RNA sequence: GUAUAUUUAAUUUUUAUAAUUAAUAAUAAUUAAUAUAAGUACGCAAGGAUUGAUUAUUGAAAAAAGAAAGAAGAAUAUAAUUUA
């Protein structure tokens, strides 16, 4: 127990990592599908599709919270799992223990914008990013959306060749 | 932008009607005639106590059934408005009469028989009848079982209905297994010859000698578990004889 | 014309009210009904809805009335009280949710605070020179405020005069009495009164008889029994001036009884007046009255 | 009990649904629709469920810089007549991406159109199928 | 965090250095110089009390 | 989540207002005139030593008469002082004082509207039925308790309870289903009887809901307050003395009736105006039932503003009068229909082209 | 203070031909609604009388306008122009003859 | 009943009293006759220049019971057409707007010929409130 | 035996509570009450408050008896003008609480004079009449309503001849 | 209503007795005189308390004129 | 403009600055803050003696060198952090006339100086008078 | 740290109507992204801040005066859909 005399949570740090919303009957993490504002960043844990020339195939987040509506305003770090192979650089020379940064380019939830528009992209979508912002991949194998079209995405921007 | 409360909610069961944009799941097409949802919100059924959902549409199908055999039926608690829009709702497919129609009260009712006499009866005797055809009187006489209200769910335009025409309710026949009371301006009325021999067969099984030592038993029973007035089967008496079946013979004939 | 009129008798007719002037912006309804007829109602249909209706269109009309109209209205309305009852005490229903009852009054005592409201507005912010002007009115208006207990308003909450309520007089800051305490019901009118009799014109203009009933609604006005020291002051002044000089004139068994109710007055509000008591005593033309 | 949840006054507890009759509110919303189509933002449509099924759909999404251009299915529709409360489902597919989308009408900047009078139920079977199976794969 | 005195007119949601500007020092008024010590402050001066001649 | 030190205008402290720092000439009373200098007692022995009792102070004398020639002589130039001297009149509207009051609407129905950007707005539409001034209210002239009282809807005789209808006789106002109450200041008030159209408002001004939350019944802590300080301890193990928690506290979020309540959502914005079915639409969606009668004020400021002002604009105060040509019912619904300005500036989808890596002009 | 109790529960519009003008509609509407009220008054032969007592009409009126229609001054966000609807309203009168 | 419920409990009566005798007394000044109402003085002291030199003003508003009684009996004047017609803008803009962009002086990238009766960007972030005279919006 | 009903009258019932004044009770009796009046101008605050509850609370007379309550009424008056002999005005701290956690509080009298200074008088008086009676409410209560307190000299008793009240300092 | 160049530029919060003049020249802040002159850019006490002022001349030359107790001036009266 | 992003105003995440929504009873004047520095309330309203320092309420009576001369009795009003920022006071307002200067005759026609910056404030014109009455010129001494 | 009493939450059912005072949920939420200022202040130079807007963090709440043992629905979302 700490502090002895007035025991606390020992979950003060990942309280400020995470965003977790009071489940009441007026606070809840809706399915996405109502209106914005409503769905639920993805937990740690999460493993989802890296399109991209790098040799990584598949990515595990690192953010406790990860989501299009702050894709701007948060770093989601993340480690790569399942590494492809050749049978022959640097893009191709990833392993799957080094841990890069990533840009959301879909997720597979359903996603309202504040137009009214609803989408449900198939895959769970990412791209690897150095420490600078800069993608590692040469370019990109799938539809990014509108979050992606912000400056703090810049090279993201440049090398995906379609938006949503 | 998303409403303050997400998500199919329950409320309070007597509470308004919202139209925040809210994803609606119905369980199947509630504007079956027969297949409704039961529920305390305003636009389901009343869903009187039961068992299981499944027992719930059973005593649905009974209480309709007997509707159907006798257009006056008394039933307690919540289940008398639901008895009265099924009791519509079986008037509505009556006089639709398509064939799916039929076939889905036979698929709904107990007795096809009773089918066959709705679907035959009910589109002459609501033809001038818009929507309304059970009524629903609340009886000031309480089960003295659980003191629960007693409803008196009743067809209306009786006039108009060829087999129960000129029959009165306000006290039941000597035997249950008897045709009902006649007024006595309307003694003269005869009904269909199809329902007079089902009524005659049914009511025979009980003038039988067996069902008076099945009744008799029954006494036995009742007195062994626990109902306290149930006289012994020594002293009780059987329902039918021979005086009263041919005096009911008579009455029976003079009624025609 | 747009429709058809349809034909209904005179005695079914809607009458005895009219629009506002700009209707298609103030749709409010005056009641230009009679003062007589108001009355008549009021004292043939004894029902609480019927006698609240005819309150509620004297109040309305009381700027429109004339001073006998509105003594003939005061004559009318004073009827259902009594002296040592409690007046506007209108309990009808009780609510003992908590454990102690407490009763709610029915609807006629708003109409009579409305009607006490709208002839305090009539008479002091809108007409004051009408008060002074008229002293039947000046005596008829206090009788009335006397015979229901305006400065008691815990009387007409009150149930039992054993457990005197507070409904009137009682405030929190919760909600409770809210709606039912801190009237100023006849506070500005019976202030204006005052000030009216402190300045007298009005003692010069009435009569003997008119300041005695004056002096007896003033002591009965007052929760205590008693008027103010000034008010008393005045009255007893002038109408011991009147006597003195009116004395040596013929004098009647009238002027007599007179003396002797303002003697009475006195003593009942607490005072006593020598010099009337001496010349009472003293005087052995007429034998004394009860 | 220091403090209340419920409000028993007059005010609150009165409801107007008796008189709700007084004001026509499909009228209203007829009329509204009327005014967006008007407007432009969106075409009058009296379709049928098995009448649109399948259709395939041109949708021009006016983001920046470059418009989004994209042609679907239409795999369901919420209402059978023009009304704001609509809505619109299609099946976009691009090179390597598969994404169902819930489209309102009325809104200036999603320009939806279906593209052809008719529809096809086969076709409409045969891509929620693809959908599925994209669904599921991912 | 407290749980607890939210009467604003006696505890102000505000800072001790915000409050310390108001917190009055040379208090002007009230007076702090009850009656009775008039005369003893008289005679302390030394002043005299002279008939009204004087 | 707060911002009162944003939230404090300019101290002053009343030891202040001395002549030494009113921006305009500082001016005594004497009575029925205003001087420059303090009034000098009448009596002289009253004069303390070393006191100066100034009749004629040349410096204030040449200042003040220069100050007063030139607001005469250059009013444009100096229009700003005018003020100081030429207060405005009472009975018109005053951006710091006017309080207006408001109105009572039923909650119509729900709908989706869009802005000239592809903003998408969950709209709620409320409807404004008869609504008249009912009553005027002040607890004995005190100043700032004037209220008006106004009704909702018109309802028959054998409606309401006798109490009610008794109360609404004696208004003389035609018979209301309901009535709210708005305090007011003395120059906002309004005859009884009037009658108020929708236009009261403007599409584009910030208004307090207040209405009933929907009846949600007896719920747990895990519906109502679900997620699923100190009062003496010791910091450092030099001693042993504490205060533990002896009983339930009075704030403790437990299981209890959650549901119809009065909530006031504050400063919500106008979208639409439907004068001629008496509509109000505003971006927003309640937690109440249709048919609720909601009671529509007008919110008085907003970031430390004020909602009614020259820059953005002026009510129809006291209320909306309609001109007498029109004639509402010689017009169709999409003719009496007025919208508000965009809320927001750019395509929420979007980023604003600051933001925006590219952008589309 | 009130309306008069009812005084009809059903209703049937009557229309002259097409071909009468507005004028000419009002007049009519005019006169039979006059007619009828003085029917009635005296109530309290002819055809009002007829029509009051045998028929038992009780009720007439001369309803507003339906201006309900739409005055389409843009289509498709388009506007049209006062040449183009004059040229759709004579296509649309070709048409009809 | 807590200290200071009880004290309000006694004292609100007794302070109705206070204001009933404060109201006595013009009540007697208008039955003297004089039935002009009690009148307030004007201040005309109310705009200040505070200790740390900031603009200070104290609003007074007088309440006129003429002018009430008059706006509670007569109808107001009808709606001007543009307060009805045109909306309330949502936004506020600012007192002094920043505009980098001028095309008066060439070659724009020369700071010292931009006009100076447009405003720097100090000023547009602290004219947050009217021109110190000026106190209305 | 006695027995006082668990049903009392609570501030939170519409019945309200009540004022002694003009209340009646075996206990009261207004009959022999007098009218003083206190000028509190530069007399110290426990000085004032202790001789007026003196003749509040009725101990002043020789028929004084603990269960009956009769006093006379004081008015004070110039309040406003109270002296408190030096810091106090700021050093004296006047203390309450409520159920809350928080609940307490410390405020000074220079709070209580610039909210009401006749809340102050008021708190005096209390603190008097329970160290002399306290364990009664109807004893506690009934001289404090006998009371009366005024900021200024304006009071609206001048119909009953209040007294003035002289008294000598035990100095 | 518009924006303008009364709500650009603030002016000076200078009390009436520190002010020297209200003319239009005069409106600016004194510094700005030295400001301009070099052509370049650049708090009341507790108790501020000031002694009432006099014009020079005659506060400089005071007669001493005196009345039955009081000093009496063309200006001024005092005691003595 | 319209380039620029402006704050905004109607809807917003951030604080709405509206500290009076659930701190004020009753009629609240549109005002801004107008009763913050009370410790955000409005009650307690009927109190009129409050702490007052030298030169504020209750100090008019007092004579203070300072405030006797540069303060006028009927101007003092509320303690320190009870100010008057905004007063409500129903009654008839009146506009009591504004001092008339005095020893200038009637029909003369003054000089003017305008001071202006431009001078130096050293020079004796900056002290000069502004209005120049022909009566305020010692013809005596050679002034003109 | 194994439903009694206290305690707390809520209720005591349309109250035409919140608030004179008692108590009571939010006294700088930092932080993160982008832009303005500005490529300015400053710095030998490379270099380069302070800083009120937008977004992200998604919720927004008022106790005390009227008549009472059926279903606050005559229950199939209309306070009568014609109805015999």
């Amino acid at each position: 127990k700490l502090p002895a005399g007035k025991p606390a949570n020992k979950s003060w740090f990942r309280h400020n990592l995470i965003i977790r919303r009071k489940a009441s009957y007026r606070s809840r993490w809706g399915t996405g599908a109502e209106g914005y504002g409503t769905g639920v960043p993805f937990s740690d844990q999460v493993k989802l599709h890296c399109v991209d020339n790098t040799n990584c195939k598949h990515v595990r987040l690192i953010s406790k919270a990860t989501a299009e509506r702050f894709a701007h305003c948060r770093v989601f770090p993340a480690v790569a799992h399942r590494v492809s192979v050749q049978r022959f650089v640097s893009r191709h020379r990833v392993k799957p223990g080094n841990i890069y940064w990533v840009c959301l380019l879909s997720r597979r939830q359903t996603n309202t914008r504040m137009s009214g528009l609803r989408t449900n992209f198939d895959r769970n979508t990412c791209i690897l990013m150095n420490d600078q912002r800069v993608p590692l991949g040469t370019r990109v194998m799938y539809c990014a959306g509108r979050h992606v079209n912000h400056k703090y995405h810049l090279k993201a921007v440049v090398l995906a060749n379609f938006f949503v | 932008r998303a409403p303050p409360v997400i998500g199919c909610t329950r409320k309070a069961r007597w509470a308004g009607i919202d139209d925040n944009p809210t994803i609606t799941y119905k369980p199947w097409d509630t504007t079956e005639p027969l297949m409704a949802d039961y529920g305390w919100t305003r636009g389901k059924l009343p869903k009187f106590r039961a068992r299981s959902p499944f027992h719930r549409q059973q005593i649905a199908r009974r209480m309709v059934t007997e509707m159907i055999r006798k257009d006056y039926c008394i039933v307690g608690g919540a289940r008398a408005p639901a008895l009265r829009i099924l009791a519509d709702h079986v008037v509505e497919l009556a006089k639709a009469g398509d064939t799916d129609s039929r076939q889905q009260l036979a698929y709904f009712l107990h007795d096809p028989l009773m089918v066959d006499k709705a679907f035959d009866e009910y589109p002459r005797r609501f033809k001038d009848m818009n929507a309304k055809y059970a009524m629903m009187t609340r009886l000031k006489s309480r089960r003295r079982t659980d003191a629960v209200a007693m409803y008196f769910v009743e067809y209306k335009n009786r006039d108009m209905s060829d087999n129960h025409k000129g029959e009165d309710y306000s006290a039941g026949p000597e035997r249950f297994f008897l045709p009902p009371r006649i007024v006595e301006t309307e003694k003269g009325i005869q009904r269909p010859p199809h329902m007079q021999m089902a009524f005659d067969r049914w009511a025979s099984k009980f003038k039988t000698e067996e069902f008076h030592h099945w009744w008799r038993l029954r006494h036995a029973k009742l007195r062994y578990w626990g109902v306290r007035n149930v006289p012994h089967p020594s002293d009780v008496d059987p329902l039918w004889t021979e005086k009263e079946e041919e005096e009911w013979h008579n009455e029976m004939l003079a009624n025609t | 014309p747009s429709q058809t009129m349809s034909p209904c008798s005179h005695e079914e007719e809607m009458r005895g009210y009219v629009v506002s002037r700009d209707y298609p912006l103030i749709d409010r309804l005056h009641c230009t009904r009679s003062i007589e007829e108001l009355v008549a109602q009021f004292e043939d249909r004894p029902q609480i809805e019927s006698r609240v209706a005819a309150l509620a269109d004297m109040a309305s009309t009381v700027s429109f009335r004339s001073d006998e109209e509105l003594l003939r209205m005061f004559t009318a309305i004073s009827a259902p009280f009594s002296v040592d009852g409690r007046g506007l005490n209108f309990l009808t229903v009780k609510v003992s949710k908590f454990g102690r009852p407490y009763y709610v009054p029915n609807s006629l005592l708003p109409a009579y605070v409305n009607l006490v409201d709208a002839t305090t507005i009539a008479l002091v912010r809108e007409q004051p020179w009408r008060l002074s002007a008229s002293p039947a009115l000046f005596i008829q208006v206090l009788q009335f405020m006397a015979l229901i207990k305006v400065f008691e308003p815990n009387k007409w909450f009150t149930f039992s005069d054993h457990a005197p309520s507070n409904r009137a007089d009682y405030r929190h800051a919760i909600g409770v009495n809210h709606s039912t305490a801190f009237w100023g019901t006849g506070e500005e009118l019976y202030d204006f009164m005052v000030e009216l009799l402190r300045v007298p014109t009005m003692l010069d203009l009435c009569t003997r008889e008119q300041m005695v009933d004056l002096l007896s609604g003033f002591c009965g006005v007052m929760p205590c029994g008693k008027a103010v020291g000034d008010v008393f002051k005045t009255i007893t002044d002038a109408f011991l001036r009147r006597v003195r000089n009116d004395i040596s004139g013929p004098w009647s068994a009238h002027d007599w009884a007179i003396v002797e109710r303002m003697y009475l007055v006195t003593v009942l509000c607490d005072a006593g007046n020598n010099e009337i008591l001496q010349l009472l005593l003293s005087d052995t033309a007429s034998p004394r009255g009860p | 009990g220091y403090t209340r949840e419920r409000t028993n006054r007059h005010f609150f507890v009165a409801r107007a649904n008796a008189f709700f009759s007084r004001l026509p509110i499909a009228r209203v919303q007829r009329s509204l629709a009327m005014e967006a189509v008007r407007e432009g933002r969106m075409r009058p449509w009296k379709y049928t469920k098995e009448q649109i099924l399948g259709a395939p759909v041109t949708c021009n999404f006016e983001y920046n810089p470059r418009p989004v251009r994209l042609i679907g299915t239409v795999m369901d529709a919420h209402t059978e007549e023009t009304s704001i409360k609509g809505g619109l489902k299609v099946y976009a597919r691009n090179e390597e991406t598969n994404m169902m989308l819930w489209i309102p009408p009325g809104n200036p900047k999603l320009r939806h159109e279906v593209t052809s009078t008719k529809g096809s139920f086969q076709h409409y079977l045969d891509e929620r199928d693809k959908w599925d199976e994209a669904w599921i794969t991912g | 965090t407290r749980r607890g005195g939210k009467n604003l007119a006696w505890r102000p949601k505000m800072s001790e250095r915000t409050l310390e500007q108001f917190v009055p020092l040379h208090l002007a008024f009230p007076r702090r110089h009850p009656n009775s010590w008039q005369e003893r402050q008289f005679h302390l001066l030394g002043y005299v009390k002279w008939p009204k001649e004087i | 989540r707060t911002d009162w030190y944003r939230c404090y205008p300019s101290l002053m402290r009343e030891k202040d207002r001395d002549m030494y720092h009113c921006y305009y000439p500082y001016l005594f009373d004497h009575g029925d005139k205003m001087s420059l200098y303090p009034k000098i007692p009448e009596n002289p022995r009253e004069w303390q030593p070393e006191q100066l009792q100034t009749t004629y102070d040349a410096i204030r004398e040449d200042k003040y008469d220069a100050f007063i020639r030139l607001r005469e002589k250059f009013p444009e130039l100096y229009q700003d002082t005018r003020a100081w001297d030429n207060p405005p009149p009472f009975g018109e509207f005053n951006m710091f004082y006017s309080v207006r009051f408001g109105m009572v609407g039923v909650k119509a129905f729900t709908c989706k509207d869009y802005d000239e950007l592809g903003n998408q707005f969950d709209c709620t539409a409320f409807w404004f039925p008869d609504n008249q001034v009912v009553k005027h209210s002040t607890r004995n002239g005190e100043v700032g308790t004037d209220k008006v009282y106004v009704g909702a809807m018109n309802v028959p005789v054998e409606f309401h309870k006798p109490h009610v209808a008794a109360f609404y006789k004696a208004a003389g106002v035609p018979v209301k289903h309901v009535c709210a109450g708005f305090p007011i200041t003395p120059d906002a008030y309004a005859p009884v009887g009037t009658k108020l159209d929708v236009r009261h408002f403007k599409p584009g001004q910030e208004v307090t809901i207040t209405f009933q939350n929907t009846d949600y019944g007896f719920r747990g802590v895990m519906f109502r307050h679900g997620f699923d300080g100190d009062s003496r301890w010791q910091r450092r193990p030099g001693a042993m003395g504490t205060e533990g928690q002896k009983r339930i506290y009075p704030g403790h979020r437990m299981a209890g009736q959650t549901g119809a309540a009065a909530e006031t959502y504050q400063g919500v914005p106008v979208w639409r105006i439907d004068y001629k079915n008496s509509l109000i639409y505003l971006p927003t969606l309640l937690d109440a039932d249709v048919g609720t009668y909601v009671r529509f004020s007008d919110t008085i400021n907003t970031k430390g503003l004020t909602l009614w002002n020259e820059h953005r604009g002026l009510p129809a105060f006291p209320t909306f009068i309609p001109p007498e040509d029109e004639d509402l019912s010689k017009l169709a619904t999409d003719e009496c229909q007025l919208k508000s300005p965009p809320l927001y500036m750019y395509f929420r989808d979007e980023f604003p082209a600051t933001q925006l890596v590219s952008q589309a002009d | 203070y009130a309306r008069r109790p009812i005084a009809a529960r059903t209703m049937m519009d009557v229309f002259l031909a097409e071909d009468m003008s507005l004028d000419e509609i009002v007049n009519f509407g005019r006169l039979s609604l006059g007619k009828l009220q003085i029917a009635l008054n005296n109530l309290r032969v002819e055809p009002a009388q007829l029509l009051v007592d045998r028929m038992g009409i009780s009720y007439c009126e001369i309803p507003s306008l339906d201006e309900s229609d739409y005055v389409f001054a843009e289509v498709g966000g388009v506007a049209v122009t006062d040449e183009e609807a004059e040229r759709v309203a004579q296509r649309w009168a070709e048409r009809c003859e | 009943d807590s200290f200071k419920e009880h004290y309000h409990r006694v004292h609100l009566p007794r302070r109705l009293a206070l204001q009933r005798y404060a109201r006595q007394q013009s009540l007697r000044n208008a039955a003297k006759g004089n039935v002009k109402a009690e009148e307030v003085p004007y201040k005309y002291n109310r705009w200040w220049v505070n200790e740390e030199h900031e603009f200070v003003h104290q609003y007074a508003f007088v309440e006129d019971p003429e002018v009430t009684k008059a706006k509670r009996e007569t109808l107001p004047p009808v709606t001007r057409e543009n307060i009805w017609k045109e909306p309330q803008q949502t936004f506020f803009l600012p007192f002094a707007p920043y505009v980098r962009v001028v095309d008066y002086p060439k070659d724009p990238d020369a700071k010292f010929l931009k006009p100076v009766n447009i405003p720097r960007w100090k000023d547009y972030m602290q004219r947050t409130k009217p021109v110190i005279p000026r106190t209305w919006y | 035996a006695p027995f006082k009903s668990v049903l009392r009258r609570h501030k939170h019932h519409p019945e309200g509570l009540p004022l002694y004044n003009d209340m009646s009770k075996q206990w009261l009796c207004r009959e022999g009450e007098r009218w003083w009046l206190l000028d509190a101008r530069g007399e110290q605050l426990p000085r004032v408050a202790a001789v007026a509850a003196q003749y509040i609370t009725g101990q002043h007379r020789p028929d004084f008896t603990p269960g009956m309550i009769t006093g006379d009424h004081v008015v004070i008056v110039n309040i406003k003008d109270v002296v408190m002999v030096g810091d106090q005005w700021i050093r004296v701290p006047i203390t309450w609480q409520t159920a809350y956690p928080g609940g307490k509080y410390r405020i000074r009298l220079t709070d209580m004079y610039e909210r009401d200074p006749c809340m102050l008088m008021w708190w005096f008086l209390k603190d008097e009449v329970n160290r002399h009676f306290v364990r009664k409410l109807k004893t506690r209560i009934a001289p404090l309503e006998k009371a009366w307190l005024y900021e200024d000299s304006i009071h609206p008793h001048a119909d009953k001849n209040p007294r003035p009240l002289c008294w000598t300092d035990p100095e | 209503l518009s924006v303008r160049t009364e709500d650009f530029f603030s002016k000076e919060a200078i009390s009436h007795a520190r002010r020297v003049s209200w003319a239009p020249h005069t409106t600016e802040k004194k510094q700005g005189a030295f400001a301009k002159l070099a052509r370049s850019n650049f708090s009341f006490a507790q108790e501020p308390y000031f002694e009432e002022e006099i014009e020079a001349h005659r506060k400089h030359h005071r007669p001493d004129v005196y009345i039955y107790k009081y000093n009496v001036s063309p200006t001024h009266f005092s005691l003595r | 403009t319209v380039g620029l992003l402006p704050a905004q105003l109607a809807l917003s995440r951030k604080p709405r600055l509206r500290p009076h929504v659930g701190n004020l009873k009753g009629l609240v004047y549109p005002l801004p803050y107008y009763a913050m520095w009370r410790g955000n309330h409005n009650k307690y309203t009927y109190n009129k003696s409050t702490v007052c320092l030298w030169g504020e309420g209750d100090t008019r009576s007092m004579y203070h060198q300072h405030y006797a001369h540069a303060k006028c009795p009927t101007d003092y009003g509320r303690g320190g952090r009870e100010f008057e920022y905004l007063t409500v006071k129903r009654g008839k307002m009146l506009q009591k006339p504004l001092p008339r200067v005095q020893y200038v005759a009637e029909g003369s026609k003054p000089v003017w100086l305008f001071k202006s910056w431009h001078t130096p404030l050293s020079s004796p014109s900056m002290w000069e008078r502004e209005v120049q009455y022909a009566e305020h010129t010692p013809e005596h001494i050679g002034a003109k």
